[PDB]
């Protein structure tokens, strides 16, 4: 079963999922649809086709053409970004899954609130210090962020994460970690985080210098 | 009715994966079907094998001499066995089940991440990621394997947190993040707790994040 790997719409928009497969599984069976929110197990939207279970909304709904399903969404809302999964089963009558579709929604641009975090004194007598980058609350997903250290560029030293799309407000935010070891932290003064996105008219800057701050 | 999925998060190449669905809310020999179901990383979803009424088992073909699933009536659970694991096998699982009707919902369990791995496992240091509106977090460094929980105040404080997905380091082991934004003129007075559980390594700690002594 093949299903295209995301769709997105704005709010308030209809968006269709497709569900392709032969005349051996949804040919000849019948069709579900689940949905799984991030970290949840999937929960059913559609069985035999076009039946929905008790509790789910007729913004869903479901039909089947040859070898082919498709689920439907409208009236798209802030809580239904997730994975949707088509399930069928096969010539030997075994569950069988497509591969799933990630469903974004297209909402307006938003700016990220950039915020830089020294490390820890804790941390530092470990050995080695994290410095992060947090880029909160963003629309769309796309971000850059750049590290520079007494104005050396960073390459290849820091990690990101990015969580899914907010279930109140449909933003991204992003964290971005500097590593380096105590020895090398205290040689520098100078840390700063740069962020572009789409929503700041230019690059936002925010530093600290070592030395500025002790723990509580 | 509730399913319920238990066993270890980590399992060594070569060895056997041992998971039990314990089924509370119904009996365990009045289900239409038992089964397993697990998604690797990032991806879709795929049948391990189902029980039926009668104790008939259907696994996988690919998986089939690997596989045993059985029931114990008298603990109302029911398990997988899967044998000889290399890293490919690792997987959130999932047990499933149907109940009270042909077409009444399948029940799912939370899901349980098992990691195929040689290394070992690690349990995670906490450090605080110290602060109209303020941002704090904790940075959760250096476990192994995935997964690790973060609450804040436990429980009592949801409203603007957001929990990265964890990065792989380069060292192997995992580090991630919790942040949440709070008003500015609550950080003398409101107390702000980071409640972290590594199950894996039996590791627990409830940390307070406090304002930093910061002169810029």
């Amino acid at each position: 079963l093949t299903q295209p790997p995301s769709v997105s719409a704005a709010p308030g928009q209809k968006v269709t999922i497709s569900c392709s497969g032969s005349s051996s599984n949804i040919g000849n069976n019948y069709v579900s649809w689940y949905q799984q929110l991030p970290g949840t197990a999937p929960k059913r939207l559609i069985y035999d086709n076009n039946k929905r279970p008790s509790g789910i909304p007729d913004r869903f709904s479901g039909s089947k053409s040859g070898t082919s399903a498709t689920l439907g969404i409208t009236g798209l809302q802030t809580g239904d970004e997730a994975d949707y999964y088509c399930g069928t089963w096969d010539s030997s009558l075994n569950p069988v899954f497509g591969g799933g579709t990630k469903l974004e929604i297209k909402r307006t641009v938003a700016a990220p609130s950039v915020f830089i975090f020294p490390p820890s004194d804790e941390q530092l007598k470990s050995g080695t210090a994290s410095v992060v980058c947090l880029l909160n609350n963003f629309y769309p997903r796309e971000a850059k962020v750049q590290w520079k250290v007494d104005n050396a560029l960073q390459s290849g030293n820091s990690q990101e994460s990015v969580t899914e799309q907010d279930s109140k407000d449909s933003t991204y935010s992003l964290s971005s970690t500097l590593t380096l070891s105590k020895a090398d932290y205290e040689k520098h003064k100078v840390y700063a985080c740069e962020v572009t996105h789409q929503g700041l008219s230019s690059p936002v800057t925010k530093s600290f210098n070592r030395g500025e701050c002790i723990d509580a | 009715v509730q399913l319920q999925e238990s066993g270890p998060g980590l399992v060594k190449p070569s060895e056997t994966l041992s998971l039990t669905c314990a089924v509370s809310g119904y009996s365990i020999s009045s289900g239409y079907y038992w089964g397993w179901i697990r998604q690797p990383p990032g991806k879709g979803l795929e049948w391990i094998g189902s029980i039926y009424h009668s104790g008939s088992t259907y696994y996988n073909p690919s998986l089939k001499s690997r596989v045993t699933i059985s029931v114990d009536t008298s603990k109302n659970q029911f398990s997988l066995k899967l044998s000889s694991v290399t890293a490919a096998d690792t997987a959130v699982y999932y047990c499933a089940g149907l109940t009270q009707s042909s077409h009444n919902d399948a029940n799912w369990g939370q899901g349980t991440l098992v990691t195929v791995s040689s290394a070992s496992t690690k349990g995670p240091s906490v450090f605080p990621l110290a602060p109209g509106t303020a941002a704090l977090g904790c940075l959760v460094k250096d476990y192994f394997p995935e997964p690790v929980t973060v609450s804040w105040n436990s429980g009592a404080l949801t409203s603007g947190v957001h929990t990265f997905p964890a990065v792989l380091q380069s060292s192997g082991l995992y580090s991630l993040s919790s942040v949440v934004t709070v008003p500015s003129s609550s950080l003398g007075t409101q107390t702000y707790i980071c409640n972290v559980n590594h199950k894996p390594s039996n590791t627990k700690v409830d940390k307070k994040v406090e304002p930093k002594s910061c002169l810029a």
